[PDB]
């Protein structure tokens, strides 16, 4: 697609 | 909650936040970087009022977040981010909010926070940061 | 000529440039996708005028760029790009300007233009591109 | 202890570690994945023996690592790395060694682990982890 | 999936 | 420094 | 430099 | 031709070629630089022989790429890759082969070139980079 993307860590938190 | 995402930016600039120091972390707003500019991010706030507000400054460019902590936990039977701690290599912000639960950090050898998004109800029920170099 | 650099941002949504089939491309602005929200970069205008002018509305996000060619040649004395074309992955847009000096294509199989950066005096004297996944 | 720095590659294939009930995480070994080859990273052992070797085969390129979690704690009056698990799209291991001290976590929600570095004694006294789309 | 992956430009030369 | 980068192809044109 | 570089989140454990 | 896809690396410290000046572009083989240490890649070869070796040896990690290009042709009603120049922050190398056709040029203004990928028949058909920072 032509979205550009990034790395993402997480959640943090309620699940 | 409410969840939000604001996507990735260039940097941090400045952090807003509020808390309860007898149950968790409420409103949350960033102001990043745009390529040089300041963008002022939506204000993502609590259903409930009654906060602590709390402004983050950072000494953008030279200044930038290398760890973030914080502690999650049980509030009126919700699990949320109770407390946060920002550490730049200049200066430590926090902690904020009640330091009760289970601890988490992120600590950054190598790149940078460009980005939040989460969720928000009475609090700050879970968020996640975006990473680059 | 007058340097300008938007810098990076989620993709692009549409291009708007000038140009004059005798000499080469003019004026250059770009409307950005930033994290959903379409973002009007700057425009970057030549310092005289009677260009033609021309907008690439791309059918953001399932249209995309794959590859960007054009020409590079003498104006005047000045070595400048003379044509641009924008490949995507659903139709072709240009050629734009003169097809006349020294090609040069950026075919992309994996990843995205994300910005834009040059110069512009009379003409669009030269131009980079920022590329991300 | 010894440092160590595998460096970044292409995915994880396969991770050896040893550990004992009693006191931490020992030895540590990866099977990365370099461009479709498997590629059998350096053994990097603990000073000492005794340990409870583990074999985490990894179902490579459909099954990778969501999140590492564990425990840091005080052995001998050295703070190390005393518990880990990982978890994958497919299953969870471990965790292994003690659960107790402060605990970690690392959940991922774009990108992957592709590289470890940390440091080993007569236990692993800390590590980081490369993050890669 | 789990292979990492990078920016890629190109082709040149035949089609 | 706190500035995210990223691969920059290019120039074209004069130099 | 001629190195390329990664993401790296850490460490944990040991300061 | 035979295609062949090196994938990503570390760096590149050596690259091995070969030409014709009446044709194009024959062999070619990378040695890539994997986290601090050198990686033999293979060796692509061409369906025949009787061309110039060229070993382009560069002073890693001091030293590396920052402009490749070349011209593209028709050589026995095949169209190849005729040419090739690699330009470094040190020197400049080539051109190597026959400079006629239609001409190419990846300048890189930040990144580096971390792989290569391509197909060989009698000669080089085609070549893409992988680009990383
Ligand atoms: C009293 O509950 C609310 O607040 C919780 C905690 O932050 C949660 O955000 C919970 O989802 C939210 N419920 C709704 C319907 O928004
Ligand atoms: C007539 O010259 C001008 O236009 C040129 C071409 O696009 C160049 O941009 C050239 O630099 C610029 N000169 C100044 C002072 O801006
Ligand atoms: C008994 O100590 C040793 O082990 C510690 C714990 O894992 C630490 O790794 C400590 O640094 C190491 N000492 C040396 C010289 O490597
Ligand atoms: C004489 O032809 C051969 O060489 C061409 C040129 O480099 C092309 O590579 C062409 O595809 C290849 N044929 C086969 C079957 O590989």
């Amino acid at each position: 697609s032509g979205k550009s993307q990034t790395v993402i860590v997480g959640p943090w938190g309620a699940k | 909650g409410k969840a939000f995402d604001d996507g990735a930016f260039t940097g941090i600039r400045e952090i807003n936040l509020s808390y309860n120091k007898e149950t968790a972390i409420g409103d949350f707003q960033v102001v990043y970087d745009l390529n040089g500019s300041p963008y002022v991010g939506q204000n993502h706030k609590s259903f409930i009022t009654g906060f602590t507000p709390v402004k983050i400054s950072l000494d953008f460019p030279s200044e930038y977040i290398m760890e973030v902590s914080g502690y999650t936990g049980n509030v009126s039977g919700y699990v949320v981010v109770r407390s946060l701690t920002f550490k730049t290599n200049k200066k430590t912000y926090g902690p904020y909010g009640v330091t009760s639960g289970t601890p988490f950090n992120l600590p950054i050898e190598n790149g940078l926070i460009v980005g939040f998004k989460g969720s928000i109800g009475y609090w700050l029920d879970y968020f996640s940061m975006y990473l680059s170099l």
